[PDB]
């Protein structure tokens, strides 16, 4: 996260790290949606050009942190993976349109003051709060600035920009299963996701029910914080169908 | 530099 | 979860978190 800061005790207990086994390293975001099933972008687990395709196996969950490489003894709780899951049509040859995969796990994590989940959008939060100048939030442990690694788990609010903007930032084809959120250069506010963050949960705090409700997933940028340019996310509830027929089929 | 975990979550 | 999106450290204690009003004041609807 760039130009963010540290986060506060509990602040974000559906927070998910993804962890490389051997060697022990972060991979990604994630973020927890029940004591069983954990949401993440696509790219994290499978992305061919970068000879990346991880099994259940190679990877693990850590839930209830905020050190970043710290043991937390008696608070983070570390989890294996039944099965991956990714999108059927999730688009890793061209502009990574639908990047979202769910994990399952092994056994359910036991819920504490650190670990709980997030409520996902229902299709009236998501059509009043998906709108440009509304806030969300977004959390992880990846690099501080693009060219450097935080402690502790670090937290960025940023507007979501106007899908025309959005578009004209890129020459990449923007699709309606993303959206793009970010500071433009003349407001005078910075911060953005970056390396390291990817797969973790773009958040809002509805203000009718009071409840957090992961709206995206940070999937993609061009570099980490530039001017012009804005932080690209899985668009959660188009792609909701998916996850209830994965949930409700296994 | 991470701090190693539990030998139990590897096995 | 029925109780999901409610932090056991702040919704749940009626604690508010140092950054939350900046996302309640942009939600301008
Ligand atoms: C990824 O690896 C698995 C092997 O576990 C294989 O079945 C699958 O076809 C691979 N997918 C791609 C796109 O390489
Ligand atoms: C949203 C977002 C922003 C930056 C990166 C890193 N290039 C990944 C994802
Ligand atoms: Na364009
Ligand atoms: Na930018």
């Amino acid at each position: 996260i760039v130009e963010g800061s540290d986060a506060e005790i509990g602040m974000s207990p559906w927070q998910v790290m993804l962890f490389r086994k051997s060697p022990q390293e972060l991979l990604c975001g994630a973020s927890l949606i029940s004591d069983r099933w954990v949401l993440t972008a696509a790219h994290c687990l499978l992305y061919p050009p970068w000879d990346k395709n991880f099994t259940e196996n190679d990877l693990l969950v850590r839930i209830g942190k905020h050190s970043r490489t710290r043991y937390e003894r008696n608070i983070e709780k570390i989890s294996m993976l039944e099965k991956i899951y990714i999108h059927p049509r999730y688009n890793w040859r061209e502009n990574l349109d639908r990047d979202i995969a769910l994990m399952k796990l092994k056994k359910p994590v036991a819920f504490s003051d650190y670990i709980h989940p997030v409520c996902l959008p229902d299709r009236e939060t998501a059509a009043s709060l998906l709108q440009a100048g509304y806030k969300g939030r977004v959390t992880g442990w990846g690099n501080l600035k693009e060219t450097g690694q935080p402690s502790v788990l670090q937290v960025v609010n940023l507007p979501i920009v106007e899908r025309p903007v959005c578009k004209d930032s890129t020459r990449i084809r923007i699709t309606d299963n993303m959206f793009c959120a970010g500071y433009k250069p003349d407001e005078g506010k910075r911060g953005d996701a970056c390396e390291g963050d990817s797969g973790g949960p773009f958040v809002m705090k509805s203000p009718f029910n009071n409840r957090w409700y992961q709206m995206g997933i940070v999937s993609w940028g061009e570099g980490c914080d530039r001017d012009g340019k804005y932080g690209f996310y899985t668009h959660v509830f188009r792609l909701k169908k998916w996850i209830q027929k994965v949930i409700d089929q296994f | 530099d991470f701090e190693e975990i539990p030998e139990e979550y590897l096995q | 979860e029925a109780d999901c999106g409610l932090r056991p450290l702040f919704e749940k204690k009626s604690l508010e978190d140092k950054t939350e009003r900046e996302l309640l004041e942009s939600y301008i609807d």
